[PDB]
């Protein structure tokens, strides 16, 4: 389904290589997500980076490698509750979903898509979309952060 | 001399140490006789032995004791052939000294237990 | 490749080997993936030919996250007649493995073919029983105390006032193989002498401690004992290694010399229940490698402990669960080990072992309040006494009191 | 202080959240002043909570020193100087430094001081043989970028 | 309490050793050290228990210090040290559970052990290999190849680079292979590698074996076709086995090799059975020139420490290394360890730096076969050892170091297509 890798207590200890997402809600809306910077251009060092448009929230994400793997066009979107969003169970917790707008086009039928429902924003699969015949989304869901816990 | 005469060294619980007795050629003073003990019978920085000690013979002329430390592993494992040759092996030809008697040798527990000893002892035999 | 290693359908062969484990998986980790895991880490990690199978995971009854695993391994795997690499092979690594938290090895089914590549005991109990010319009881003994700092020439009048006053065999502490106080050849002919000196009209003997540092000094050691004429030789084989447990069986048959096994280490390798290798399964191994008798340890789980008793005696165990037996287990006439009992016993608790081990057996005992001759003669009473009882038909469980010549009354007094 | 390539997966200890505030070197003493010392991770969502907000943000992966830093944390670009252009220009620069070690107690350490255009940095020992034993930030590692090569 | 005296200082010839423990609910931290040290000795010959600290964080969690006289031991027998120490210490009813953490071995008692055939100094001379960490790999498949598909999967990865390619653990002599056959063609691929490069090489031949008898045999046909190196399973085989073994390999000029499977059953689980540094310690007395050690990037300080006490001939106690007992080794020789599991080129700056040079890497499935294989692993080794020696660090360059290094080796290049 979704492919899911939750950041974990005590990983602050030896990152050698993080990647950086700006950040959008739930709350905030569709707009937020067309808002956001989709180029962040790297004339990195160690790191050095700068955005083709001023951001407000940004995340700190380790380089997991389907993180990584986007470079532009990569969002972070904050859901309060991770039930709604996520068609199967849930642990009652706060929720990160990394977007890529790139891939945003529903072709993969098993590729899970943000889209905009009208409660708010949710996780649709490609199959579904296609018997609505939606051909666009918001962005194409790559990563589903979890929170660390005890 | 100096390298090997060494007035202030305290044994170690693994070192083997020899007592030897000597009378030095006349005009040689005994400090460096002692020194050149230790050299001839060691290398000449861990395989050379060290004289840390020398005493006059009381009631002797011309006589003195010399203490002189050797490391573990210059030491063939259960070799009494390999000791002596290492110890009495050429030092009593040395040419500064009239005579040299060894008096003692301080084997220490880590060399002892390399040895058989004896093949019954006092208490098995007399048993058997 | 996670899974294929695990296939549902398969029934095993008569010639295929299979193990039992209990496992409990990392959180996250299913059972049926751990399973495949542990077949392939055990066989592989024409290959089809080469490769263990799980056929079979069922949980755990009562037990959170507890699982059990079966798995087929193909005979063409294992080296003939070599317990060590039998042992290589499916202990070697697995238990190393990171998906799972802990794992136990709780059974082994050696196939008839690959049991016919082994020696087994040098003698058995059928022929023990002919050598010794002892019959219709359970036999005796006892260690010695003082156990360290003994004169070789005392040590020998202690056995010998044992093996006189009436007990079979004497041992030797494990802890004395050689040592400075006292040197194995004086010990070996210091209890020489107390042997024959005492051997009574029959034959007694006296566990000699042969576990060396080498193979040379093991068979030099166990040649003297043989000029002495000494019936029987000890080893500890798990702090000796089943190498040397393997030459000392094979020296033992074409001697003549019955051998007698330590446990003298397991409590390392199969005391906790969720981790390790199971007892049961090295007496399996050992019987196959060598050993006439073998440390068992007392009763007095007791189904677990029965249950291995009987896998190590048998001629054919059929498979139950409720005494540790997973896989029915056919020896294919390979002679029995005789168990040997100890620890925590007395002739108080004698009517219990005879019970419970029946004949075939050995009970070892650790004093008595007058001297040693008076021990002997109070364990070889209460057993004589046991064991008509039991001929007789007797409860010895509830008539025990009644079923147990001062010597014996001076040890019931005291306790 | 160490130099880095940005690389991926180096060592695999363990990756998560780190955030500095960056400067300009042409901006000078008063943007490192001004940028934000306290950047906490934190409620469930990680997004990072600066005290007061700032333009241009960059992440240094927690290596060891940028772990270390904690409060203080700042970023600085540095920018190059080739006498000839056909020779080949040194790489943009980044500077991590720790502003909450300010004061200069070490001369091995190189410490962050201003030059006349711009910010420099300079050794422990120089700056006290100076009589400054005040700089700005405490550099803790060097730059390099990524060579996939 | 008869056995514990909180007031008392060991003797230069005592034995010590460290146990940690968790007793039954009901039993004093005193009463059960006191039984540790009763149940494993029983004046002159009772174990003294002197010290029963603690351990931090965990409750109910102790550890004892015992001393043992030098008197209860057998001069060079690792299986009598083991015998007396560990033998059913274990399995009482006073203790939930027992795991010993260290032992130190006395220089009186550390003299009457052979140790190891030939020791990290001679080994590198008999092999001629300086400055850097030896490698190797070993042979897939492993089981169900003729004796010659094998021969020629050993002289291609031998010819390729390779220091040494290792028997599977596993086989000894199989219905589908012999170890006739095996020696016979390892020893041709062998031969020839070596003659083509100019340089040593050699096989971990297997020589386990179920008796002392045919172990023997095993190693004197290894000795008859020239096999520098020799090995072992000292755990599964065991103690006497092994120190025979060794024995024989002084006497004849073979290196020995010791594997350890079988250790995840003694020392996997943190709270009962026997820490591998203690066996790794009783190994180095028996005998072995190279130990596998197992890796760290495929406890990191723990590993550390049992590295430093098989190699040094010093070491002094700390306790945040997993050292308990200062170690004096007498100037016996050390054991060569020995790295594996999860490592290919990726890790090799790593492990230079972690283990430095005395060491041996034993890796592993490369894109172009064997000798490719073997080449990528040579160049990325070399290409690291040199950084180190220049001052280049290995756990921040280690990229580049390695990525430079590709671009000179199309093998190397190929093999960090990860």
């Amino acid at each position: 389904r979704i492919p899911v890798v939750r950041l974990k207590f005590g990983e602050v200890a030896e990152a050698t290589s993080v990647v950086v997402l700006p950040v959008c809600k739930a709350e905030e809306g569709e707009k937020k997500i067309l808002e956001a910077p989709m180029e962040i251009i790297a004339g990195g060092d160690f790191k050095v980076v700068e955005a083709e448009k001023g951001w407000k929230r940004w995340v700190v994400l380790p380089s997991w490698n389907p993180v990584a793997a986007i470079g532009k066009g990569g969002v972070a979107v904050s859901f309060r509750d991770d039930r709604k969003v996520l068609p199967w169970d849930g642990k009652e917790e706060p929720l990160l979903v990394v977007a890529d707008r790139v891939r945003n086009v529903v072709e993969a039928d098993d590729g899970y898509y943000l889209v905009v429902a009208e409660n708010g924003l949710k996780l649709e699969k490609g199959s579904d979309l296609k018997a609505r015949e939606v051909k666009e989304s918001l962005g194409m869901v790559v990563l589903v952060v979890r929170p660390p816990r005890e | 001399k100096l390298t090997y005469y060494t007035p202030d060294y305290t044994p170690k619980d693994t070192d083997l140490l020899a007592a030897f007795r000597f009378s030095p050629q006349p005009g040689v003073p005994a400090d460096e006789a002692g020194a050149a003990i230790a050299a001839e019978s060691s290398t000449g920085d861990r395989y050379k032995g060290k004289c840390y000690h020398i005493e006059p013979v009381q009631g002797e002329e011309n006589s003195y004791f010399a203490f002189i430390a050797y490391p573990l592993d210059l030491f063939e494992e259960g070799s009494v052939t390999n000791i002596l040759t290492s110890i009495v092996g050429n030092v009593f030809g040395f040419k500064a000294i009239r005579s040299l008697r060894l008096e003692d040798i301080r084997f220490p527990v880590a060399l002892v237990k390399t040895f058989q000893g004896p093949p019954h002892g006092i208490q098995v035999e007399r048993d058997l | 490749y996670k899974l294929t290693y695990y296939t549902p359908d398969y029934t095993p062969k008569d010639t295929d080997l299979l193990a039992a484990f209990r496992f409990s998986p990392q959180p996250g980790v299913p059972a049926d993936e751990a399973g495949a895991a542990i077949a392939a880490e055990s066989s592989t990690g024409d290959m089809d030919r080469y490769k263990g199978k799980c056929y079979h995971i069922e949980p755990v009854q009562g037990e959170e996250n507890s699982y059990f695993a079966f798995i087929a391994y193909p005979l063409d795997l294992f080296e003939e007649g070599s317990v060590t690499n039998i042992l290589t092979s499916i202990v070697g690594n697995v238990f190393g493995f990171k998906a799972i938290r802990s794992l136990r090895l709780e059974d082994i089914r050696f196939p008839v073919a690959l049991v016919k590549t082994f020696q087994g005991p040098p003698h058995g109990i059928q022929v023990e029983r002919d050598l010794l010319n002892k019959y219709g009881r359970p036999m005796l003994g006892c260690t010695i105390k003082p156990k360290l700092g003994l004169s070789a020439k005392n040590y020998g009048r202690a056995v010998y006032e044992c093996l006189r006053g009436g007990l079979d065999f004497t041992k030797d502490d494990e802890n004395i193989n050689s040592q400075p106080f006292q040197r194995w050849r004086d010990r070996f002919l210091f209890v020489a002498d107390a042997i024959h000196k005492s051997q009574t009209g029959e034959i007694k003997g006296h566990y000699l401690n042969v576990t060396a540092p080498t193979c040379e000094e093991m068979m030099k050691r166990a040649e003297f004992a043989k000029e002495l004429g000494m019936p029987i030789i000890m080893h500890d084989f798990l702090t000796a290694g089943f190498t040397a447990n393997t030459t000392l069986a094979k020296w033992c048959r074409d001697n003549g010399v019955l051998l007698h096994i330590h446990r003298a280490m397991h409590a390392v390798i199969d005391r906790q229940r969720n981790h390790g290798i199971h007892f049961r399964v090295l007496a399996k191994c050992l019987r196959l490698s060598g050993g006439d008798h073998l440390h068992s340890g007392t009763v007095v789980d007791k189904a677990s402990t029965l249950g291995f008793v009987d896998l190590m005696r048998e001629d054919h165990i059929e498979a139950d669960r409720s005494r540790g037996v997973f896989f029915t287990q056919d020896w294919a006439s390979m002679p029995g080990v005789l168990p040997v009992a100890s620890g925590g016993i007395h002739v108080w608790h004698m009517p219990a072992l005879v019970e419970i081990f029946g004949d075939d057996s050995v009970l070892q005992f650790g004093g008595h309040p007058w001297g040693n001759a008076p021990g002997a003669t109070a364990n070889r009473v209460a057993l004589e006494a046991c064991v008509q009882a039991r001929n007789e038909g007797r409860d010895l469980y509830r008539e025990g009191g009644d079923i147990l010549s001062p010597e014996l009354a001076a040890a019931l007094d005291l306790w």
